[PDB]
């Protein structure tokens, strides 16, 4: 096949990568690897490096002018490619070996565990009252040549690369997403009972969710309005708790539920980003350098429940909201994930 | 820039 | 008398707690003590925990869309509700052993302290610009039930309940507060010499507050205006000691100083909420839900000085501002404490 | 000469500093050296202590009704004056033993070091917009009698006095800065080929700076317009990284620079406040108490890189744009310093 | 919601 | 206020 690859301005450091995009499997993430270019002489006296930094990087990097990123650095780790370092971890892999075959002996191996413990590649839209880009946290594989790793930073020596980390949706589905609501009345015995279930609990982008509402409503007052509309929670760590939660897509129906009377219905809606452009907070997932993409990944929590909360977490939920006359309001909330199949 | 090379198949 | 509850959606979890609102004595807090009531075959395998939270959370919890709390936990503490665990700390308490007897065996019983260095109930207000409720330390008892710690959350498991920490004026009554300034001239042997004096050093809401101020104006400058205020100052501290001062109540008169003469009155000053219903960053004592209050009790501080500062401090002072004729602006300043006398 | 002095509003208490200016020579700092005279009848079992902090103070300090500043606490160093401790460090000093023969028996001498991982004097420019004064890292002498460290402040007691810790321009000038970009086309082997190049790489304030720039521009493409402009960037730090760039000075010129020809020019650009009078975020050198100053002075870092942040870190660049028609815009940054010459 | 309950005098 | 006093030549 091919391999990405970027290259130093001065043209005398070169940066061979395997992949660009890494996934993980809830158990073990597909390891970082990649060899790298470049001549002695330039060097003769120096050391090579590579550096994967994850940071809360806020803006953008193209020399705006306000104020950058809050650089917060999640997880930082540094690895000697030369001189030659002890063979793990453990080996030279086979695209590393590949790669080796094909340059010869000035490309230098090196290699990365991401830990379990991480975040995934997720970016906040950019507001159009604001300027440029907006924060998000990101991947980034940085190869240096210096003579000490707190030497200062040239641009001629520093190459940067991106990389993103996603996830995919597990081939074993769960349980069926359903919710029930008994509401009575301050004092006589009439009740209202609502029922809710869902086709499933994994959908794709743009495929359309059925709602299946279904209200009993044997009870004395009226049902004016029935909102439907799906919730997105974006829970940010920082060095506290924050949760930014915004609505995606509505739809209603001017439909009224008699008192004393069932009502039941199934709704279409979608979650999509052509009419959301503008609404700042909304999570997209992790960009390559700017281009556009769909709607944040959800992203599924491992098992073992530890913490996992060093950044940015997303999920999705749909509230059903029944506008009960004079009073007595009522919704119902209900959570599923979104995001890609597996590919091939 | 970002690009590609060759690479062989083994 | 009563005792006031707070069951779980699936009516098989229920709390009842002694009180809800709790003192302190400057050297010890009344304990937190209370009974949960349960099936046992509803778990049959799970455990019962009850916490006691205290955030400096932000906004509101009515699903409001919009940037939601800042949710630096304060303090926290854990008990194992059930399985029961040994007897201390120490033995059940009256209410405790009052509420076995009403109840009988499946009311599991759980114990708290206080820490004598934790804040006060308070709460900012709500700007009319922004939306719903506003930042401020709160107190939370939740009770859930689970295998695990850290297993996750889960609406029909958890009971959630609010409970307020104030404070009581002591009996004995402090020094008195006055103060004074001579000021004098660039140059000139003439001066300028003022006396402030107060009733008291503790007052009652509502209750007005009679500043005796004096004036010996043994100069040639001219007394324009006399400026009387009381300022709030609220010391914030989360990771960085801040405070937000503001005023609350300010009366004036165009009372005339004249040169080569001395000059006293009593003045009438009430902090009240009525006329600053709209100023942002005003402090009140803690709500139970959303209801009204009077403003934020004054908080003394222990006799031990320690460092006491892990949440929201207030603090009350009176400043009187003579405006005198081209320059030489002197305004006094006073401590004093406004807080509820104790009840019985 | 002269000795500043500061005295106590009750006139019973005050401080002799030996200068108000403290400057590095990059490996030792001329130490804090002061002495405090004090009556013992006033205190008669009180100590007396001196403190240096450093503070990431924001706003100011004649009580403005305003949130007040961030009061993060950089660094502190505590001594007791008073009762005599050991000699150290380590004799008094020939100031401080010219103070003792001035004044007798009632004068106690303090003695203090300032690391030299600590930050330089600096502070943001306040908007308009908003209204007081504006954060900056600033030293302060603080020097208050007590009977213990934790006892509470009283404004009679503690004295304040403010400090500044400026660089001055090491005599051995710089390499040259220049710099160089040959910039290609998508396939043409016609490409864009500038140079740049410096008169010094240390300059005083109000000198103006000529850049040698020249362009060969041996291709088809048309060079619409020149943007000549300076920037600066604030490195900020208080616990994560953060950059506010904001240009201070341009200057353009309609010139055209013909296809298939070259051009080289010697432009004069001037750094000066008078014309950025407004601009929030703006870096100023520390000001004793509001007075004016010039631009925040260039802070050239040690020769070991280790830190060294800790506060407020400012730097210098110029770049030149270059408006290519269609595409292809391309610009040349460099850095240079620019900060006082030693005085005598 | 929140209510109270009955208790007993001992 | 800020302000000096004498000091001596030794």
């Amino acid at each position: 096949t091919r391999v990405f690859k970027k290259s130093s301005p001065n043209g005398k450091l070169t940066v061979y990568l395997g992949k660009r995009d890494f996934v993980d499997h809830l158990d073990k993430v597909d390891p970082v690897d990649g060899v790298v270019l470049v001549d002695p002489d330039y060097l003769k006296d120096r050391k090579v490096f590579v550096t994967l930094t994850v940071a809360f990087r806020y803006g953008r990097e193209d020399c705006d002018v306000l104020g950058l990123s809050f650089r917060k650095d999640l997880f930082i780790a540094n690895y000697q490619a030369f001189p030659p370092t002890p063979n793990p971890p453990r080996p030279p892999t086979r695209l590393q070996e590949r790669l080796l075959r094909k340059l010869g002996q000035h490309a230098h191996p090196f290699f990365f565990t991401i830990p379990q413990n991480l975040p995934s590649s997720v970016t906040l839209q950019p507001g159009p009252e604001d300027t440029g880009k907006a924060l998000g946290v990101d991947f980034e594989i940085r190869a240096f040549v210096a003579k000490s790793l707190e030497e200062k930073s040239h641009k001629r020596n520093s190459v940067r690369l991106v990389i993103r980390k996603v996830q995919f949706a597990p081939e074993k589905p769960g349980p069926q997403p359903s919710a029930e609501t008994t509401r009575h009345f301050l004092m006589s015995d009439r009740s209202l009972h609502l029922e809710a279930s869902l086709d499933k609990e994994l959908y794709y982008h743009g495929e359309p969710l059925n709602v299946n509402v279904h209200v009993t409503n044997n009870s004395t007052k009226t049902v004016k309005k029935i909102k439907v509309s799906v919730r997105q929670y974006a829970d940010i760590v920082l060095f506290s708790t924050a949760q930014y939660k915004v609505p995606v897509a509505q739809v209603e129906q001017d439909d009224q539920v008699s008192p004393s009377s069932t009502f039941s219905k199934v709704y279409t809606i979608t979650p999509f980003l052509a009419n959301n452009r503008e609404k700042r907070g909304l999570a997209l997932d992790g960009k390559l350098k700017h281009e556009d993409t769909n709607l944040a990944s959800s992203t599924i929590v491992k098992e073992g429940a530890n913490k996992e909360v060093l950044g940015i977490l997303v999920s999705y939920r749909v509230k059903v909201k029944l506008v009960v006359s004079r009073g007595g309001d009522v919704s119902v909330e209900l959570p599923f994930v979104l995001m890609h199949p597996k590919p091939h | 820039t970002t690009a590609s090379s060759s690479l062989a198949k083994d």
